């Protein structure tokens, strides 16, 4: 449930000591199917939301106010996710949600499902709840 | 690994761990399980001396053959279990 | 099978943007029972095996040689690691190996347990091979 | 491949692989898996001596056809795996 | 013309050439060809010493039998083929 | 007068006259001719000594068994051909 990138360099660092490369700014991200564990997502869903700008975590703070500090690992969002509406077209189908370094690549960061697939009808929302998007 | 016969008379039955010591361990702890859980055929006590476990039996009621188990342990580690059954005349 | 030191460490690097501790070195070292997988462990054979001393990892290579670099995961001992023999007293029983940053204390990185109960006689070498200690 | 019995109990059950060795290897390491593997028939630990590896077996389940085998290295390189049968009474 | 058997384990394997090799010279080169190299039957190492030629094997799993030639220089320029079968348990 | 198994090996492949010499005389020239003419089965030189033909064979593709004879002459002016056939393995 970690990706190509992030297991490769939590192994280099734990092990080699390769300095480890920091996100400087984490982006989540949704994405219609499953994406694949590498570098980039399959697929990102655009000409169906015009309006699907990455929403960043961590509104306010520039670094350090995306999760709550892990003890004992696990990490939750401090800040509701305010996704832009969707546009139009049809409905678009949503069910795998994927963090980013990058608005667009730059590597991927962690992929996970989510707990149900929710469907979006013309125009809504998305909001992550806060308390959502563990990780471990 | 054999069948005793009894009444209700105490005896001896001694157990020889001979055959199986693999070399020169001190035999250590020893406990038998009787299978019959009423409580007869109680076992008194046991004696362990010179690599032969002296288990006495009471004796038991009626006709049931009992049957009794015998643990050991070693002072390497090494642990085995003997059965034999005991028929009460 | 990982520490609550390596966990909070990479949870925090990779989403809220703590730097991340490069360890100077790796130790390896051997444990009766399983380690208490948080900060120290329960517990290290010292007293009944008077040479313990902890066979640092990459004997020669000062750094990034100890392990292989990992590729979709994937870690090995790249160096061969052989114990002192045992001085005497009585046998001990090693289970669980920890890899440690220090030759004493200083965190533990990985507790797992060898596939494979064990213990060392009075005179015995107890040798990791190559390719061994494999992590992913 | 050999056919062993035990009920409760952990013994020696030595396992011989001098008889391959050429010249002067020395038994290293080493490792013993077992196929219906967890809790159930664990290894405690296992010895090594004179290239006799002795794998403790603690014991199975009621009346299951437990086999394990023990794969063997050597610094020579070569490895070589002999699986004994263990059938728990 | 010989067969081998293996699991998963490195082992020796060695072949000699006391009886073909001509007179007096000395072995040179060797090599090794798995016709399945594609599979995970490799070649580790080839070896010479004393004109028997040692040659590792990786092994491979399941039951198909795995084709292993050796191919051998000599001092004069006689070059001898050799082809046997492990097959793996 | 014999047959001769090869795949792609280099052999001495010697023959012997000293069942035919009738009296001391010394081989001279000696020649090889090929039936496959397809270049196939070259053979690279000969070596004539001690009334022992030498010819060796670099070998040939597939399975068809290639013949080759072997003339010779001698000094006191006989000649005397010899054909034997060579299966490529």
């Amino acid at each position: 449930a970690a990706s190509t990138y992030t297991e490769n360099n939590i192994l280099n660092a734990l092990l080699r000591g390769v300095a480890f490369p920091l996100p400087a700014k984490t982006y989540v991200s949704l994405h219609t199917g499953d994406p694949g564990v590498g570098a980039g997502a399959n697929e990102v869903s655009l000409s169906n939301w015009p309006a699907y700008v990455r929403r960043e975590a961590e509104q306010g703070g520039a670094i350090g106010s995306g999760w709550t500090p892990a003890a004992s690992g696990q990490t939750s969002n401090v800040n509701q996710l305010t996704y832009p509406a969707n546009n139009g077209v049809a409905a678009v189908t949503v069910t795998h949600y994927a963090v980013f370094d990058a608005p667009t690549g730059g590597n991927l960061l962690f992929k996970a499902p989510l707990t149900v697939a929710r469907t979006l009808q013309v125009g809504d929302v998305f909001v992550f709840d806060v308390g959502s998007l563990t990780a471990q | 690994g054999i069948v005793q016969k009894t009444a209700t008379e105490q005896l001896d039955y001694d157990i020889d761990f001979a055959r199986w010591m693999p070399d020169g361990d001190v035999l250590q702890s020893a406990g038998v399980v009787i299978t019959p859980d009423d409580g007869t055929l109680t076992s008194p006590a046991y004696e362990i001396d010179g690599t032969v476990v002296k288990v006495w039996l009471a004796g038991g009621t009626a006709g049931a053959s009992y049957n009794v188990d015998v643990t050991v342990a070693t002072a390497a580690g090494r642990i085995k279990e003997t059965c034999f059954k005991t028929r009460v005349r």
